[PDB]
């Protein structure tokens, strides 16, 4: 219920997630806690964030 | 596959004629026509006759009592019903998973049905069979593709001379070529793991409840050496059982690791126990560390689930007391601990995922179910590394794989699923019961000795029977409640000899005298030494193999009271020593080897002999290393107290290791010296009743010589 | 046709003698000899085997019990009964039409008894064919007329080539050889209309109840073209209905006329209902004449009676109120009103010729009978001109027709003939009302939700269940009583997912997902989309092709409520894209897709976008004359608003039309623009139900193009 413009991940969660499985948790914003998001692998090799509404989202680096 | 079943009569004409005019029709597709008589009848051409798809009744007579009771049985099974027009469904047929092909009583159309039978049954063929098996048979009949490896192509470079054409009639033209490699696009690779081979991994993980099952293409012995090098780096700490087998022996040799042993439980007829609770647990894991030199935190544990002779674990308490990240179940005699419900919660796959661990069963393919040698399944259940695991498949797979092993490992697999897989698990229990329910009752109602089997008082219920604290039958002093099972198909008959307290008795019959008297008639025994066996009722053992059985020990006792010769009842004994065994009867030889028994005392020296374990030196990969530089002697057996050996010591009986490669016997391992002595004096007397101890060599005067390390 | 039945053993030898010399007579013609067992055998022998011709049976034993009932069923069926001495008729057989050949019990006449059984069966089948079949049967086995047309002249050419010989192969000799055009001078002309021809159309008209029809070798498609062209010049004024067909939008595109559009009922489900009594009056169609520019009188009408979904109107009603000369009737869909009780005053064939006016109908034959394609009839009832609407059907027609689809057009005729063609119309129905009651008794009875047929809750009767305005199973609010039909054999299943009210519930399966479920097993839906299942219970539904859709109908839930994988359930829709549909089941599917249709909300966008309808600017016309110029362009779909379309947009689902060719989208059809946007959001998520639009042009980005003009 807020719009958010960067999403931040820890590189020791990250390689977890991406090696075992389960479920990730990352901040909004840069504040607030870990809080669990709906992240999926893209065929293309990308990062797609879905949301309530079923909506895609590629990430990218700066 | 052509037997089609044409049930009861209308006793009218416009219903029969169709039949009639149908059976000359499917004769000429090569099909068998059979007439069953009543509801019964039709029961039994489908339990006992594994060939039928075709199913004819009339849908106005018997709607609720043929689609009930077949549905209980396959599936899949297509049912040829003739309905009428006053014809409907019953609410009862909603859950149940059946094939039914309705049709008319039309006359001259005979020829139009005829051919939608064969394209029903054509379709049943490309269903039941996994896609790897079937892309395998089509292969045959339309596949023609020319240089390729291997060299004969199908049999080709053996119908050009005279000793091949031999070699190639034997087996078949399918045979030949059904044996290709990976020169086949529209098959894959099995080291590519993609295409067909992709599909086929994920299909046997479903129905054996798995998560990626693999199929090993060189056997079991093969399968414990990959998943070995896993959990295992140069230089680590496994926990591997003390009940261990041939292949896990060169599996320590060739990692170097530190290995602890653990203490397995035992009794005094010879049958291996289990684990103790109490090794499982912190405290006691970590107090053998300190104490073994070079030894870190463990990182993996072998458990042999279940043992050779036939007890089942609890998984339940395993896997939240063993703090272990690899736990290995060696699985390589129950492959079916999961299609019934009294084996739920007992093997590694019964359950959900545990976390920050994972479970490994290398279950035999070619053991106890129907396939070729040389095949194995490897189930994973956990996290693994993905470039680890890998590399170590290779290092032991050719990369041209057999793939005639591969079509019967997952054929093997898909023999589980549906009810007609079903009845394969729970028909051997209710053989295996019977069987265990003739023998007490032959016993009392006879008039003398008379076999027993190993299971408790009351086999009234229909499952694991729990190996509790309060009984006289298991025989192990302070066991586990809830730990120990007992595998009902794993009959384990006793021979009269010893007491229920664990001393001897005066008359006694050893139970390798009844182990050649089944060798006669072809029965061969599994396992035998002291006053024990064992036998294998698996899903291929039938009926006339379970009641034939019964009926050769049935005879010993009828050759035993009478008092017969050796000439007259083991001809193949008379043959190694005529001299020998000319004037001696059964009587005096089953009398002369029970006192050789008492004399030596076997059951004490053999309880003592495993329990103290014999001081580890070094890891059992330097013992090997050694080995390949030319520093190995052969001394005699009474001058070795001190020395390092360098082969495993197996005596038979029992099958359980004794001595492993790289210990040292001292003075606190005493009788395990002494075991080795003691058979040797028993096993020299009587031809055919020889010492067998792998790793002793027979030399020219009796005295068994072993090989040890150069000091 | 070579079946001879021999009922009745008697017992004796004097009469048993005749039946076993006669058996080894008949066999040397080519005919089966049966042997029915009672009465009710032979009854069995006649519904279900139509290739039956001879009946011998007893004369004095059953000259009242088989007389009856066979004569209720075929009339000119041959009776070859045996008489005695003492043998006389009954009074109660004088009103039957029977065929009835006597004979004796004389030995050695055997021959000459069959040379009249062979010449008896000949007659029976130069009664029971059309002349027009006749000359075409008898031209191939004795016609041998060449240098004619077409050039193959019964297969020569195919067998010069290779490639030729396979296609003359699979048809038969028989084949190729009726294939022949208007070179014969024993068969006349169809242009001409006369000889075989002209007889031929004589004898469909008179069993359909019509003065003059004709046979159209094009499909019905056709068939509208032609009698459109009739009764509207350049510059008329047609009633052409809403819900028309792809063939009907082209004929206001070839023809310089100004249709008038109605205002059709219609409900949420998506089944469209009729059009009202109140736009039948005298004031309701004058007043669109001064509302729409360049409009007359108004000289022909087409109705479409019935609709896709099978709905008959009331012709009582609309040959009284509308005032139109020429009214047609789109019967594309009830080639059968005529044939049945329950039926009479619901065609235009029905009744009389109205005075001062004319009825057409296009009822087609290879829809919902049993004929070739491309065959339709123009069923003409009124005083029209015949030397000008002659003309009018060489326009479309070739001057060598197909006689191949005209002898099976004039077979639809004699097929229904008599009562042996009722029982075929008036079983279909039984047939169709005994699936109904099945579909009831098992949703009660059943443990969960159940598939419902489009009926009302009283269904006990066999007759056409009217529509009216105190039922909730229609829902069509401000419904005329009396005017809106059911046909018993168009089942409308709907699935649950909807309330009663026309609004949204939470557990619901669309009729998408069970459409693709049943072509698995070999049934296409004929009409799916929102939440209705239309099939076609026409005469080659038999009751095996009948209850295999209830089966089909049982799986389904067993699969759903047992939460089953796409992939084991759902073949075909997993190759479409195994990535997406992996880790699927069916339930995961069902439900996703009912939160998809509440959340676009779609019967509340479908249902205003057809009420409303678009600002027709120019006639249709008018629109193709400009696109032969190429003044078209194509725009997005999100910029067409106050534009003139070029094509007519029918999405899928429904299946009805949306915007004319010629119309104009402005403030008043906004709900029209968004039903188009709706249907490109939801088929996007999911693939397989994507949208499908015949006019709408995939892009390379998502957004559909549409065909619009230039300004
Ligand atoms: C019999 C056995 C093996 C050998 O099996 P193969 O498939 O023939 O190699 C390996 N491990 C155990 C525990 C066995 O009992
Ligand atoms: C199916 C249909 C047609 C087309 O029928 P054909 O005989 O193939 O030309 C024409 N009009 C209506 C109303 C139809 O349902």
């Amino acid at each position: 219920d807020m719009e958010v413009v960067h999403i931040s991940f820890e590189r020791s969660a990250l390689e977890q997630w991406l090696s075992k499985g389960g479920e990730i948790r990352g901040k909004l914003n840069g504040i607030g806690f870990a809080q669990k998001l709906n992240l999926e692998v893209d065929s293309a090799q990308h990062l797609v964030v879905r949301d309530v509404s079923l909506q895609g989202s590629t990430l990218a680096l700066p | 596959m052509n037997v089609i079943a044409i049930l009861n009569h209308m006793g009218v004409y416009f219903k029969e004629e169709p039949i009639r005019e149908l059976h000359r029709a499917l004769e000429r597709l090569n099909f068998q026509i059979v007439y069953p008589n009543d509801r019964d009848d039709l029961l039994k051409l489908i339990e006992n006759n594994a060939r039928l798809c075709g199913v004819i009744f009339d849908w106005d007579k018997y709607n609720l009592e043929l689609c009930e009771e077949i549905s209980k049985m396959n599936e899949n099974l297509p049912l040829y019903a003739f309905a009428n027009t006053y014809s409907t469904l019953d609410v009862s047929l909603n859950d149940l998973r059946l094939q039914i092909s309705f049709f008319e009583y039309a006359l001259g159309a005979a020829e139009d049905i005829a051919n939608k039978i064969k394209q029903t049954t054509d379709e049943y063929i490309n269903t039941i069979l996994p896609p790897l098996t079937k892309a395998l048979f089509k292969y045959v009949r339309e596949g023609k593709y020319t240089f390729c490896t291997p060299g004969h192509m199908g049999g080709t470079a053996f119908q050009k001379s005279p000793v091949g054409s031999l070699f190639y009639d034997f087996f078949g033209p399918n045979t030949m070529k059904s044996d290709i490699s990976i020169s086949v696009s529209e098959l894959g690779s099995l080291l590519d793991h993609s295409g067909p081979h992709k599909e086929a991994e994920q299909y046997i993980a479903r129905v054996f409840n798995a998560d990626r099952s693999y199929m090993v293409t060189n056997g079991t012995s093969t399968a414990n050496k990959i998943v070995g090098m896993y959990s295992a780096p140069a230089g680590s700490t496994i926990l591997i059982d003390r009940n261990c087998h041939k292949s896990l022996t060169h599996l320590m040799m060739m990692s170097d690791v530190t290995p602890i042993y653990f203490r397995p439980t035992r009794n005094a007829y010879g049958i291996l126990g289990g684990i103790p609770q109490s090794e499982f647990q912190h405290a006691t894991i970590a107090k053998r560390v300190k104490e073994t030199p070079n030894a870190t935190w463990p990182v993996h544990a072998v458990i042999t689930n279940s043992t050779y002779d036939g007890l089942l674990y609890n998984t339940d308490f395993i896997k939240k007391t063993l703090d272990v990240k690899s736990i290995h179940f060696d699985s390589a005699w129950v492959p079916y601990t999961n299609f019934s419900p009294i084996y739920e919660g007992k093997c590694g796959m019964s359950g959900g995922r545990v976390e920050g661990k994972v479970i490994y069963e290398t279950q035999s393919t070619h053991k106890l179910l129907a396939a070729f040698s040389q095949a194995s399944m490897i189930h994973v259940k956990g996290d693994v590394n993905e470039e680890t695991f890998n590399e170590a498949y290779m290092m032991h797979t050719t990369t041209s794989p057999h793939y005639g092993i591969v079509a019967s490992t997952e054929t093997a697999a898909a023999m589980m699923k549906g009810n007609a897989g079903k009845r394969l698990i729970n028909g051997s229990i209710e053989r295996a019961i019977k069987f265990r329910k003739e023998i007490k009752r032959l016993r009392t109602e006879s008039d003398g000795w008379f076999f027993d089997v190993w299971q408790p008082d009351h086999i009234d219920t229909t499952e694991c029977w729990p190996l509790r604290s309060d009984s006289t039958w298991h025989g192990f002093k302070n066991i586990d409640n809830e730990h120990m099972y007992l595998d009902p198909i794993k009959v384990t008959l006793l021979t009269p000899g010893m007491e229920k307290d664990g001393t001897m008795s005066d008359f006694g019959i050893p139970a390798s005298i009844v182990a050649k008297y089944l060798d006669e008639h072809g029965i061969v025994v599994e396992k035998t030494g002291p006053y024990n066996l064992l036998f294998l009722f698996s899903i291929g053992i039938d009926k006339t193999k379970a009641l034939s059985l019964l009926r050769a020990l049935t005879d010993f006792k009828r050759a035993f009271d009478l008092n017969l010769r050796v000439k007259n009842m083991l001809p193949s004994l008379y043959r190694e020593d005529p001299e020998f065994y000319e004037n001696m009867r059964i009587q005096e030889l089953a009398q002369n080897i029970h006192k050789l028994i008492v004399h030596h005392n076997l059951p004490d020296l053999m309880y003592r002999a495993f329990e103290v374990l014999p001081t580890m030196v070094m890891t059992p990969y330097a013992a090997f290393q050694k080995e390949l530089h030319g520093m190995t002697e052969e001394v005699y057996l009474d001058e070795m107290v001190g020395r390092i050996n360098a082969n495993m010591i197996l005596p038979y009986p029992p099958g359980v290791p004794l001595v492993m490669p790289g210990e040292m016997i001292t003075e606190e391992s005493r009788p395990v010296l002494e075991f080795l002595q003691m058979l040797c004096e028993i096993g020299a007397h009587y031809p055919g009743f020889e010492t067998d101890i792998h790793g002793a060599y027979r030399q020219a005067d009796g005295r068994y010589t072993v090989k040890v390390l150069k000091e």
